[PDB]
């Protein structure tokens, strides 16, 4: 009867249906490697989708996925067993050597632009119009590390402009430099701003940039990266 | 205690956000409205502009059409007294004709026409508003996934009060306009058609359903798990991945098994949720035209 | 076996216990000490579902079913074949689901990110054990409980829910049923949105998150925003099961009465307690 013919060939639309949607997934980070970056002989089932290409606005090219898959970068690692599945220990410092939970992309080093061609992402200051409207406004205070010591005061906001929202928070450190501190890792409080993930003595280690009026996607990798690192690596210090 | 990011800490603001322009005839966009702290504290504070268009104006006009004349009718049955409103406002309802009139528009207005009235509003205000969702992404140069959605849930809608009801010869076949009484149509429809639970295309429906708030919750407790490393940031990330989507990938790769990627997490989405109404529309489609009794029809197959 | 940016993650640490004796993976699956709890767990569970099996006649996945206690064995232990399997399985279900959510929480340290996923599963779990915990406990009986059985569970289900009559009454019912309906809608539109952006007209350049708020105050004059939503899609969904296990755990308990006849305090207000016309008068 009509009802069976409509559940099966229901079942069989949503096969397809789980297919595509698998290799839709499978855009980025394959083919799968061996812990030494070669092939892997088993990819699984399903097979590479046919490539895409993304045109990005702004005349920033093109991006077309699956494509040559590279870390663009060295990897400070090393086996600690001699079969697979086990972890790799960091040959140096994990903070400094981008590893781990303090690991960063190698993202274009360009910065985010809004639907303008501006700059998604500046300073306050620079930014016209743009002012705290409502809780406690951080501009001016200490910033405290998870070893309860005093790391630096906050100088500015960094905003994101077509979405009216802080992002980072610039902090002047002893030397007079800054170095930017994401959002979301910290914790603004009446009298100061407390960073749980750092110690005092690792603001400095913070990547800087090379502009202080913008900030690329690959340096937001590098400092996001290195304050979330240190819920790990800071810890014989928390 | 660490900050999870589910309020703001600290609001900024700046001009009020004109927005894109692209094809849209800026003529038809009204002012900026003020700003919500209190949204604010969750997402955007600003409120407005909004596109008022021909379209725009003509379901907005059906919509409060179909709105007033179920409330003309339920205040004709409180006898206009005020208290009486109030006091069984949710017991009120505008049922369809009865089944003597069948397909007919000749039923009195106290049987049936007028319901049939505010149905028809009700039909003009929908689908004008589906074709200002297509409008809208087209002036903007936007794929049209908005307006596929959307017709997914305008399927069980025509199906439970038009396609069904013409289907089974009558317009009594419809859900009538109230409160509880569209909960009791509900039950009703259950008991008559066998058990519901039996029907095949109902379990799938609640599959996709239960599906959709799991996805969500694993979706959205994700983005905010790697917002530290600015996940929000979707569309960047689909572009030129950064650690925040590879973090994510990572966390449910070591979790079950396998992984999405940004911008596959949001083709699961999409179809988790369309495939609700989708799937529930063919039940109850089936249910009184093809199959009488889901009990029944589970014991044969046929 | 690995993802090509995957080996950098690879490192030791994060686990909540015995250090580094499971720290390792299995294919791309990290165990960890709850992997381990969890395999055990479900694979004692499982075999118990077996045994059941048997003393039930049947290997037909659609008929297999293990009840409860019955309501005279009150919340005391019983016999396997009444009652007690379903009692350890029970026990190893809660001990699988808690396990699995420890161990997304040593994912999460070792990825330095943070907890909301796990801290989302609790809420599932918890609506769990309000079924075949919190709720009979408070009712006296294991025997309220559900039957693991696929369909042998949607019976339960009706005949509970018809047991106070038409449930669609129950006001917590409402609030949850609310909830998820939202939640698939919010779901629909993020997916849509995300999608018609990085996918535009054919030919045309990829739009920005500023199209996608451009596009909704069109719309509707308002959009939350791409933080904003990720938020509202956690909160509808959590919100839709807390209000499911609030609905059931004042079922049986402090309301056992027809869920109809609760409307009543509303329509005998004083006020217009009395005053004739309308649906009720
Ligand atoms: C009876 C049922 C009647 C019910 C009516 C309700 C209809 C519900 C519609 C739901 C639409 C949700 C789709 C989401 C989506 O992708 O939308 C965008 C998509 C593209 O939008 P765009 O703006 O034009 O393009 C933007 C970019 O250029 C391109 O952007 P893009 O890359 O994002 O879009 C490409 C997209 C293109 O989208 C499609 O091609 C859509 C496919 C339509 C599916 C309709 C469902 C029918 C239900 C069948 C169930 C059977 C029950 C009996 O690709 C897919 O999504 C792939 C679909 C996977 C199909 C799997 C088929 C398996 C067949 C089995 C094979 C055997 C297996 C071997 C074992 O829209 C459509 O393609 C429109 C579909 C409308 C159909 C209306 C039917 C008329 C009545
Ligand atoms: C690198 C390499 C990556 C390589 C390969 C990766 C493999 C990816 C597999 C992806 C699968 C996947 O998403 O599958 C799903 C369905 O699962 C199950 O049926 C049942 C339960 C079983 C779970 C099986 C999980 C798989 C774990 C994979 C391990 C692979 C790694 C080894 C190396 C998931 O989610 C499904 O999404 C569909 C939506 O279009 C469909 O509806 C399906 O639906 C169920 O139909 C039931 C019928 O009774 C119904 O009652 C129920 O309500 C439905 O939800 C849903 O479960
Ligand atoms: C919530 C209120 C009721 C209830 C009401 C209903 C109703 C009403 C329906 C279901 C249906 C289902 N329910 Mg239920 N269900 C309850 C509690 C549970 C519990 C539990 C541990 O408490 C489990 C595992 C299930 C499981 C299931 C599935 C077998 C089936 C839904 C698929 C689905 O998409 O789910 C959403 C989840 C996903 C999409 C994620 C993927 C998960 C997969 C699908 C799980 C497969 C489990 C497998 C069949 C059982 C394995 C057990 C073995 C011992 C290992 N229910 C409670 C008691 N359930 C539907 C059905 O068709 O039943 C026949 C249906 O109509
Ligand atoms: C006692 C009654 C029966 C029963 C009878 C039915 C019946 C009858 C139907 C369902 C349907 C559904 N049931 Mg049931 N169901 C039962 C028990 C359950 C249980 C359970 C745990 O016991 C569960 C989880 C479900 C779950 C579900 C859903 C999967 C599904 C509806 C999807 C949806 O999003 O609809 C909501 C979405 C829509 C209606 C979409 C259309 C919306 C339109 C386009 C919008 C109009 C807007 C208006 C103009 C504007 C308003 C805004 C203004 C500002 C005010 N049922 C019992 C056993 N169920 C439906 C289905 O699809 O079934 C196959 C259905 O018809
Ligand atoms: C799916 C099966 C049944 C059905 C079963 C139920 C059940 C069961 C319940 C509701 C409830 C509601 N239903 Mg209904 N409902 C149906 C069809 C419809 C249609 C339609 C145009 O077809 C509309 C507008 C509604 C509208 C509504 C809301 C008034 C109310 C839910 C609040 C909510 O979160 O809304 C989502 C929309 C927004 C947030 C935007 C505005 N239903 C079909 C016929 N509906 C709930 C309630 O509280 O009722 C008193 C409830 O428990
Ligand atoms: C005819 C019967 C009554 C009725 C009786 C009941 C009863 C009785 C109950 C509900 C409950 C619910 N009803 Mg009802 N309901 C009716 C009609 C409706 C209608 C409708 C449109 O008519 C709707 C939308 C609903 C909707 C709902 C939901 C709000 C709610 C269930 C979701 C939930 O709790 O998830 C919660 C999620 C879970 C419990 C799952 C937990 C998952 C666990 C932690 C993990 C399992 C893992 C698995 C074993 C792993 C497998 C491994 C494989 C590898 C995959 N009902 C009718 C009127 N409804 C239930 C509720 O509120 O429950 C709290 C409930 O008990
Ligand atoms: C996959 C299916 C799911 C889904 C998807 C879905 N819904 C959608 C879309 C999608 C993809 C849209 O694009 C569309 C939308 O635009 O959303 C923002 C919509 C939509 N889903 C809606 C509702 C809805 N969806 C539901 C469900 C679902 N939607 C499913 C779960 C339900 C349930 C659960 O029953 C409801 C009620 C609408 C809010 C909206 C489409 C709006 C519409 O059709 O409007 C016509 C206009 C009117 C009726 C206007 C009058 C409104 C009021 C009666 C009057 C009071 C307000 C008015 C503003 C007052 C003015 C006063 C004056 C003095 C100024
Ligand atoms: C943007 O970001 C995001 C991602 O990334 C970019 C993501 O990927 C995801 C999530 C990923 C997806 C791929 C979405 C897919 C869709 C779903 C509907 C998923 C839910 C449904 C399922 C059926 C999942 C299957 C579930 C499980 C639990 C499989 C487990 C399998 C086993 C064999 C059990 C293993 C058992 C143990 C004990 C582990 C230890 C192992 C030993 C050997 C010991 C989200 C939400 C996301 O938002
Ligand atoms: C304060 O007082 C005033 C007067 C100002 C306003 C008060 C208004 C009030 C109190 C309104 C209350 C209304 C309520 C509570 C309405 C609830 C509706 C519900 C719960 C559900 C609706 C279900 C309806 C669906 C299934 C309807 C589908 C309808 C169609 C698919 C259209 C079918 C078309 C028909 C019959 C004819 C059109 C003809 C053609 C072909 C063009
Ligand atoms: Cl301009
Ligand atoms: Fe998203």
């Amino acid at each position: 009867d009509l009802a069976s013919l409509a559940i099966y060939s229901f079942w069989i639309f949503l096969a397809g249906l789980i297919y595509y949607l698998q290799t839709e997934n499978m855009r980025e980070g394959y083919p799968l490697e061996n812990e030494d970056g070669t092939p892997a002989a088993n990819q699984g089932p399903f097979p590479l989708p046919k490539p895409k290409t993304f045109i990005l606005p702004h005349g920033r090219g093109t991006l077309t996925v699956p494509g040559p898959e590279s870390e663009d970068r060295p990897i400070a690692l090393a086996r600690t067993a001699v079969s697979e599945g086990f972890p790799h220990a960091p040959t140096g410092d994990p903070m400094k050597d981008g590893v781990g939970p303090a690991s960063w992309v190698a993202r274009r080093d360009l910065p985010e632009l809004d639907g303008h061609g501006h700059n998604k992402i500046k300073p306050m200051k620079a930014a016209a119009g743009f002012h705290v409207s409502a809780g406690k406004n951080p501009i001016g205070l200490p910033v405290r590390g998870c070893d309860l010591e005093i790391a630096g005061k906050v100088v500015d906001i960094w905003v994101d402009i077509p979405e009216q929202m802080a992002r980072f928070l610039e902090v002047e450190l002893k030397d007079g430099s800054t170095r930017l501190l994401p959002m979301q890792m910290v914790k603004v409080q009446s009298n100061r701003v407390h960073v749980n993930a750092l110690s005092s003595d690792l603001f400095a280690g913070i990547p800087t940039i090379k502009s202080p009026t913008e900030v690329t996607l690959l340096e937001e990798d590098k400092i996001c990266g290195y304050v979330a690192g240190g819920l790990m690596y800071a810890a014989p210090k928390r | 205690a660490e900050y999870q990011n589910i309020f703001s800490q600290v609001q900024v603001r700046g001009p009020a956000d004109l927005g894109m322009t692209e094809d849209v005839n800026l003529a038809n966009r009204s002012g900026v409205g003020p700003f919500s702290t209190l949204l604010g504290w969750f997402g955007n504070a600003q409120l407005g502009p909004i596109y008022l268009g021909s379209l725009g104006v003509l379901s907005l006009f059906s919509g409060l059409m179909w709105f007033f004349t179920i409330g003309i009718w339920f205040w004709y049955q409180a006898g206009w007294n005020p208290a009486v409103f109030l006091r069984d406002l949710f017991f009120f309802s505008l049922e369809p004709p009865a089944p003597e009139y069948g397909l007919s528009f000749a039923a009195p207005l106290k049987e049936g026409g007028l319901w049939l009235i505010a149905s028809f509003f009700m039909f003009v205000a929908v689908w004008s508003w589906w074709g200002r969702t297509y409008l809208r992404a087209q002036a903007l140069g936007m794929g049209k996934h908005t307006a596929w959605a959307f017709l997914s849930a305008i399927w069980l809608w025509m199906v439970l009060g038009f396609i069904r009801p013409i289907l089974m010869g009558s317009w009594s076949e419809a859900v009538p306009y109230g409160i509880f009484s569209h909960l009791d149509w509900t039950n009703n429809f259950s008991l008559v058609h066998g058990n519901l639970f039996y029907n095949p295309f109902h379990g799938l429906s609640i599959a996709f359903l239960y599906g959709s708030a799991l996805l969500f919750a694993m979706h959205g407790a994700t983005i905010l798990a790697v917002s530290r490393f600015g996940g929000e940031r979707e569309l960047e990330q689909i572009a030129d991945r950064g650690t925040a989507a590879e973090r994510a990938a990572l966390f449910w790769r070591w979790t079950m098994g396998f992984n999405a990627t940004m911008e596959g997490i949001h083709r699961w989405a999409i179809w988790m949720a369309v495939l609700v109404t989708l799937t529930g529309g063919i039940g109850i489609l089936l249910s009184g035209t093809v199959v009488d009794n889901w009990y029944v029809w589970g014991q044969n197959h046929g | 076996a690995l993802l090509s940016f995957e080996r950098k993650y690879r490192v030791p640490g994060g686990t909540l216990v015995g250090g580094n004796l499971f720290d390792f993976w299995v294919g791309p699956f990290y165990v960890g000490f709850f992997g381990v709890a969890t395999f055990f767990f479900a694979a004692l569970g499982i075999i118990l579902i077996a045994w059941s099996a048997v003393l039930q006649g049947t290997w037909n996945p659609q008929l297999i079913s293990v009840y409860p206690p019955a309501l005279e064995y009150g919340l005391g232990g019983a016999p396997l074949a009444k009652g007690g399997l379903w009692q350890i399985i029970t026990i190893c279900a809660t001990g699988a689901f808690v396990s699995w959510a420890l161990r997304e929480v040593e994912i999460c340290r070792k990825l330095g990110i943070g907890y909301h996923i796990p801290f989302a599963f609790a809420f599932a779990i918890l609506a769990y054990l309000t079924l075949v915990l919190f709720r009979p406990v408070m009712m006296g009986a294991w025997g309220y409980a559900f039957p693991y059985g696929i369909w042998t569970h949607l019976d339960w289900v009706s005949n509970t829910g018809y047991t106070y009559g038409n449930f669609h009454y129950n006001p917590a019912h409402m609030i949850a049923i609310s909830f998820f309906f939202t939640n698939a809608l919010a779901l629909a539109l993020h997916g849509a949105l995300v999608l018609s952006a990085a996918n535009p007209e054919k030919g045309k350049e990829m739009r920005t998150p500023d199209h996608e708020d451009t596009f909704f105050r069109d719309l509707v004059g308002y959009s939350i925003g791409t933080l904003g939503i990720h938020r509202l899609g956690l909160l509808l969904s959590l919100s839709a099961v807390f209000f499911s296990a609030l609905c059931m755990i004042i079922t049986g308990t402090i309301w056992f009465d027809q869920w109809v006849d609760w409307w009543q305090w509303w329509v005998k207000l004083p006020w217009w307690a009395n005053i004739p016309g309308g649906i009720n008068g």
